[PDB]
């Protein structure tokens, strides 16, 4: 109870146009979920961008245990034939879970936590189908019908972690295996930080080559910022006098902190999102007291598109940034901060 | 979730959430140092905080057989504007033990007179 | 001063005055941009219903 | 992760408890000597206060503002306060029980401003937005007179010329080691009592230059030293109170590690206990 | 006469600025009844197609 | 060791460990009691230590594209005269900002002018 | 547990006395020899007792240096005596 499903989903939502195709592996939940799940996706256009692939809980343990394989079969597909796909798994715990049944009914000897020791091959055999394959390998699969085009599977496990116990076995192997990983937890998430992300012990294994480049300029700054202001806020707790880069940091971290709240379902376009983190970075926020930073945010993003969206289009389209962009957006924050109200 | 319950009762119940997770943060300092190190802001969450514990209790009429006193029944719009009213801060010269074990909020008013 | 008094005050008066008609005239932008989206999405609604 | 940190837990809480028991004896040491100092101020202070009975309340009787009665229209405090946390509540005892008094002349119709001594005190009050007129901070122990001549002089500036009409000081008392009170007390115009004699002021002074410059400068001694005394007395009652709460600082850091012992030994146990039953499963 | 022209200009602005906030929950109240009566109408049609 | 790395090295190895050592103890009275209650001394550790732990960061010409910013190389010579630096007084007057991801402790000097 | 128990002492290396610069590392106080004076010469048992009951002071005098400028100056000796045996 901590948004993983619904990060997933909302990010299934989000490819509704962007020619990604979407799978969705139910393992072990109950099937009045996935009635939701699907009722969601279909009040949304998403639905028709997306396969969903069940396994419920009455199910037999093999149909659970097969079910993210099958999904990766269909995911594959398309990543053979050089059109990109996004692969949900939903609990891959679930799958270890069917698995330790089959195996001590088989009666194979118990390794740790009672899991068979195999369980690695289980989850390192699936993940590593999730790849982006060259041209070369395309052409060869389609025999010269499709050429030039490099195909790709893209890959999100959820994992349930039992108190934030990452010793555990099956989320130890999960963890060995992926290309990083998002934390999700329940004091942020009861704070009201949600989506409820760790900045800290959250990590992108590739980084900045998969942004746009207006993104990648903007949110390098951003993350390591973060992680340090939570430092910072834990050694300054008691002490009465703060030295102004100091107090500065103890407010900016506050004020990016504020930020990065969102409503469910509610997906962001990317110049959407540039805009708003360019107001920080570039310090327009500063002055803006902290509870209206979410009704400015609101206001700016409402302004922009009446006023400005031949540059959303420019943004969103091309992911460009240049100088005659820094003088654009700067032109349009210093526009929206003297004309408008929060 | 706001689209079933509506805003006012997913908002309410994000702030009793919000002011409760932080009573809890603030307790490991109490535990030591005791309440005087707090900031005025945190003592006014700690002050609301444990006002906001005892309004949650209730008397059941299957309970009378333990508690005596009788039961109550609260309706969703009273729990509301109870709770709302509490974090707004229009109670905050009652004392906790008006809270306790009381059906409404204007149960708790009329206890506060008698302490 | 006699003079930096009153230029001070139309200075003000000019100033304020456009400001507050333009905040009220940006007020009907914002809420005919609203209603005209929410006039124009009803039917966006709808028209993917019947097709369900 | 009772195997690897709630061990280093018990060490954070242990070394943290072994800390503030030196403090309590740190603080019981300083409070001796503030004792020391506050007990050598009272003798300057009271043979002062004798001359100005003898001037004052002698057969030829003068007149000086500081001295004489006047009606209100404006009051004004000097409050002390620490430049140090912990010593629990003692600056807030004291900065509420100035808001109840700051309240029921503010009810009058009279208005009220403050001058200040400590840094609490200094943020506590711009947080209430009380008119805050002058301030001296960061005397530590051995704090000196001579930065406290100027908050008087300017308050002192304000009771003549009429911009005030009352002075009061605004301080804790220590009453004993065990106990301290905050208090209130007049110092402009001079409230003591009358008093009365014979010997003095018929065996009477002869002056230099004149009784009137050496009952003028008298005053502003006198009122100098009364606020040099409350700001000592209330030093040593923080002294007093920083004991107390590294006291209960102390026993609540014992109370805690006994509480996470019990809960580590359950881990302790139980994790021998499942990887055992793990072992023997395994040899099938 | 400066003191008084300045106090009168700060008053104009901030009156404007919260009129437009009316405006704007008005413009609210409008969308959200008109996308609500979108979804119940719509419906209202799918089960009169469907049951024919 | 010293008959490998002879005793300049050695030295200032040995120092390193001690100070940050130090201020491991200190950070746990820093966090409950606050720096108010350390000698001065320990403070200047404090203030030492938080620098030194910041200075050996570096960032590496094969994590460009995590970082954005220009990776750098140093000298064991280099090295070496930078911790000397920050052990004594040299440095005591940059702010702790400016060591981080830096370099040698020559440019340093210059982050804390753009910081 | 069972080495502990089957020996006749022990020797505690620790690494915090080895990062602040003890480097011998060996932990007063919890290393012990049950066999004691009986092993050691008459000069080291004469002498050796002053060092075992001065280091026993400075553990607890150790929680006071950070504040140790406002103490008994008997206390002051004993931990500058410490110090220096360490
Ligand atoms: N960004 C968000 N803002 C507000 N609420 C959210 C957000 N994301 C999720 N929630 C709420 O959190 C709750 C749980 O979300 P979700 O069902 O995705 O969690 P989960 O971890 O998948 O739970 P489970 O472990 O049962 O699968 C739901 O009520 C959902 O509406
Ligand atoms: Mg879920």
């Amino acid at each position: 109870q901590t948004g993983k499903t619904a990060l997933a989903i909302d990010a299934i939502i989000n490819q509704r146009d962007s020619g990604i195709k979407a799978i969705y592996v139910a393992i072990g939940q109950k099937a009045s979920t996935i009635s939701n799940v699907v009722r969601k996706l279909e009040e949304h256009g998403a639905l028709a961008n997306t396969i969903v692939v069940v396994a419920t809980a009455s199910e037999s343990a093999a149909l659970q245990y097969l079910a993210p394989y099958a999904g990766a079969a269909m995911g594959e597909y398309f990543r053979d034939r050089g059109e990109d796909a996004l692969i949900i798994y939903d609990d891959l715990s679930k799958q270890a879970v069917a698995y330790r049944q089959i195996s001590l009914l088989l009666r194979r000897p118990p390794g740790r936590e009672a899991f068979p020791g195999d369980v690695f091959y289980l989850h390192s055999r699936l993940l590593e189908r999730a790849a982006r394959v060259n041209a070369e390998y395309v052409e060869a699969f389609t025999k010269g019908e499709v050429k030039g085009k490099t195909g790709s599977l893209t890959a999100l496990p959820i994992i349930e972690t039992q108190a934030g116990d990452v010793s555990a076995f099956v989320p130890t192997n999960v963890i060995s295996i992926t290309d990083g990983q998002i934390f999700l937890e329940t004091n942020l998430f009861n704070a009201g930080i949600r989506p409820a992300v760790n900045p800290g012990i959250s990590v992108s294994r590739v980084g900045g080559a998969a942004q746009t480049k207006i993104m990648k300029k903007l949110s390098g700054g951003i993350r390591t910022a973060l992680a340090q202001y939570r430092e910072l806020a834990a050694f300054s707790q008691f002490a009465s006098d703060l030295d102004d880069a100091t107090r500065k940091q103890l407010d900016h971290g506050q004020k990016v902190t504020e930020l990065l709240k969102q409503k469910q379902y509610a997906p962001m376009s990317v110049a959407q999102q540039s805009l708003v983190l360019f107001a920080a970075e570039r310090g327009y926020l500063a002055d803006v007291e902290l509870s209206k930073i979410g009704s400015f945010e609101a206001a700016l993003l409402a302004y922009v598109d009446r006023d400005h969206a031949p540059l959303m289009q420019e943004i969103n389209q091309t992911g460009g940034y240049n100088d005659e962009i820094e003088g654009k957006l700067k032109g349009i924050l210093d526009s929206f901060k003297a004309t408008q109200s929060w | 979730d706001p689209l079933v319950v509506g805003q006012e009762h997913y908002d309410t119940a994000r702030g009793v959430q919000s002011i409760l997770q932080r009573y809890q943060e603030l307790k490991d300092i109490i535990a030591i140092l005791g309440m005087d190190e707090l900031s005025e802001e945190d003592k006014l969450v700690v002050a609301r905080a444990r006002k906001i514990q005892r309004f949650l209790s209730q008397p059941f009429f299957v309970a009378e057989v333990f508690t005596g006193s009788p039961g109550k029944y609260v309706s969703l719009k009273d729990t509301i504007r109870g709770f709302k009213g509490i974090m707004e801060g229009e109670y905050d010269h009652l004392p906790e033990q008006a809270f306790y074990m009381v059906g409404s909020i204007e149960e708790a008013v009329e206890k506060a007179k008698k302490l | 001063d006699l003079d930096l008094a009153k230029a001070s005050a139309t200075d003000q008066l000019k100033k304020a005055k456009a400001e507050a008609q333009v905040i009220i005239e940006q007020a009907n932008k914002r809420r005919s941009q609203i209603l005209d989206e929410a006039k124009a999405e009803a039917e966006q609604e709808r028209t993917k219903i019947v097709a369900q | 992760a009772g195997a690897k940190d709630i061990r280093s837990k018990i060490a954070s809480v242990q070394n943290t408890q072994k800390i503030t028991k030196a403090m309590e004896m740190v603080a019981a040491s300083k409070m001796r000597k503030s004792q020391d100092r506050m007990a050598a101020s009272r003798p300057y202070a009271e043979t002062m206060r004798k001359v100005i009975g003898h001037l004052a309340h002698g057969n030829l009787e003068y007149k000086h503002p500081y001295l004489e009665d006047r009606d209100v229209k404006r009051v004004g405090y000097l409050v002390v306060s620490t430049d140090r946390g912990l010593a629990g509540g003692l600056n807030i005892n004291l900065f509420k029980k100035l808001l109840a008094e700051m309240k029921t002349w503010t009810d009058k119709g009279v208005q009220a401003d403050l001058a200040m001594i400590g840094s609490k005190g200094v943020s506590f009050f711009n947080s209430v937005g009380g008119n805050v007129v002058a301030q001296v901070t960061g005397m530590g122990d051995n704090p000196s007179l001579s930065e406290l001549i100027g908050p008087v002089k300017v308050m002192l500036q304000a009771y003549d010329e009429g911009r005030l009409d009352k002075l009061y000081i605004v301080s804790n008392k220590f009453i004993n080691t065990m106990s301290q009170v905050p208090t209130i007390s007049q110092l402009l115009p001079l409230p003591a009592s009358d008093d009365d004699d014979l010997k003095h002021k018929s065996w009477d002074y002869l002056y230099e230059p004149d009784p009137k410059a050496l009952l003028d400068t008298l005053l502003r001694r006198y009122v100098e030293s009364q606020v040099y005394q409350g700001v000592v007395e209330n030093l040593a009652s923080e002294q007093a109170a920083r004991m107390v709460a590294m006291k209960a600082a102390t026993d609540n850091g014992g109370s805690l590690i006994k509480e996470l012992q019990l809960v580590y030994n359950k881990a302790r146990q139980a994790s021998i206990t499942q990887e055992l039953t793990e072992i023997v499963s395994g040899a099938a």
